[PDB]
């Protein structure tokens, strides 16, 4: 589903390597709401090592 | 089966003194943007993002080098460099010319560094095209990590002086090395430190409390090889925490969640690709290997 | 040859046209933009010539 799916590289570009991969990663994210506790699912799609995309997803995650 | 070569185009003929340093260096490995067959020389280089002008951050390349494809030559001809490519995952013969010199064996493991002893002897300059070409290292993972270890140490203590020899030293069995710090920007360096802390101080909440008592039942008279850090002091916090008394179903949820975040540091330690050398030659200097990106 | 030099803020060896237009092209991932008047205040590129 295109509501699920958050993509990771995108850019004005305002230039990035191109590759032979890019891989599809998913993420499931505890969470409280109206004082229940309740998870929350997405998907990542990037090709920039497993390095970087774990510091990506904590800036999605931030708030 | 499949194909792997890459010819590079160029638009000059070079000299004989830029094809003798290319002619020494004849199996490396170096990465390149993008994967095809023609190719211009403003790829192979890894100074697309280590140039000498603009102040490198040792991070951010070793950052880049993980998205990169990497290739191996084969040829040095006058006008076109040939390469072989490396991909997921295919076995292929690997020869060490890397000029801090270390020694490898059969079932050894790799992982590629960007140059951080000496970028002058481990990049060559090209006048005749005016775009300079910069090699990576390999490094088995023990320096493969120690070096990353001292890097992040540096990053920390030059902050503190807004001397040299305990930060920008990397210590290994019989030998002691220089790290590579004249201009460095370390502001990508510094938000792997910003996540550090974010691990470190949940690490020191959920501290067991027994093993805290085990070291105070250590560290003051039975002595070990490897517990010569505290010097036979006890630190003043450790003495503050154990207050309590112990229960074993506490320890065991914080045990679990010790484990669990312990997890999480493969994320922020990381190396580049690793290559897992099976079988290495001595007095040839080539190997074999299969490439695996993680 | 009835005088030297037409304005002395460009000719001059560190006047204010030497101050603005000496400077060779710095490459950023933002995309610079041209200059017309680099082309007659740069040493580099003349002696190409």
């Amino acid at each position: 589903p295109c509501d699920m799916l958050v993509d990771l590289d995108e850019s004005c570009p305002m230039r990035e390597p191109a590759g032979l991969n890019v891989t599809i990663y998913a993420s499931l994210v505890y969470l409280r709401v109206n004082q229940r506790p309740s998870m929350a699912l997405t998907f990542f799609q990037s090709g920039k090592g497993f390095a970087e995309v774990v510091a990506m997803i904590k800036d999605h995650f931030t708030d | 089966a499949l194909d792997k070569s890459i010819v590079v185009n160029l638009t000059s003929r070079l000299f004989a003194d830029e094809l003798a340093a290319l002619q020494s260096k004849i199996g490396s490995v170096l990465p390149l943007g993008d994967c095809h067959r023609l190719q211009n020389i403003q790829a192979l280089g890894l100074g697309c993002v280590c140039s000498r002008e603009t102040s490198p951050d040792y991070i951010q390349i070793m950052q880049y080098l993980s998205k990169c494809t990497l290739a191996v030559l084969e040829e040095v001809r006058p006008d076109s460099l040939r390469l072989t490519r490396m991909d997921p995952s295919d076995n292929l013969q690997i020869k060490n010319v890397y000029a801090p010199f270390f020694q490898w064996d059969s079932n050894t493991q790799l992982a590629v560094l960007p140059p951080l002893f000496s970028r002058k002897d481990s990049t060559i300059v090209l006048e005749s095209n005016g775009f300079d070409i910069v090699f990576p290292m390999v490094v088995p993972q023990q320096l493969g990590h120690a070096i990353l270890q001292q890097l992040l140490v540096y990053h920390i203590y030059s902050k503190i002086s807004a001397l040299d020899l305990y930060t920008t030293n990397v210590s290994f069995m019989g030998r002691t090395y220089r790290l590579d710090v004249d201009n460095t920007d370390p502001r990508t360096a510094l938000r792997v430190l910003d996540d550090l802390s974010m691990y470190l101080c949940i690490l020191s909440a959920l501290v067991p409390r027994g093993c805290l008592r085990l070291l105070t039942a250590l560290v003051r008279h039975d002595r070990h090889p490897l517990t010569e850090v505290f010097e036979g002091v006890v630190p003043d916090e450790v003495t503050r925490i154990d207050l309590d008394q112990l229960s074993v179903p506490d320890d065991i949820t914080r045990m679990r969640v010790m484990f669990s975040y312990l997890q999480s540091l493969s994320s922020i330690f990381n190396l580049g690709p690793r290559l897992h050398v099976y079988a290495y030659s001595a007095e040839t200097l080539a190997a074999s290997c299969w490439y695996s990106p993680r | 040859e009835c005088r030297s030099t037409n304005n002395p803020w460009a000719s001059q060896r560190g006047s204010l046209g030497d101050v603005l237009y000496n400077i060779t092209f710095r490459q950023t991932a933002l995309p610079g933009m041209y200059s017309p008047c680099r082309q007659f205040f740069h040493k580099e590129d003349i002696m190409r010539y």
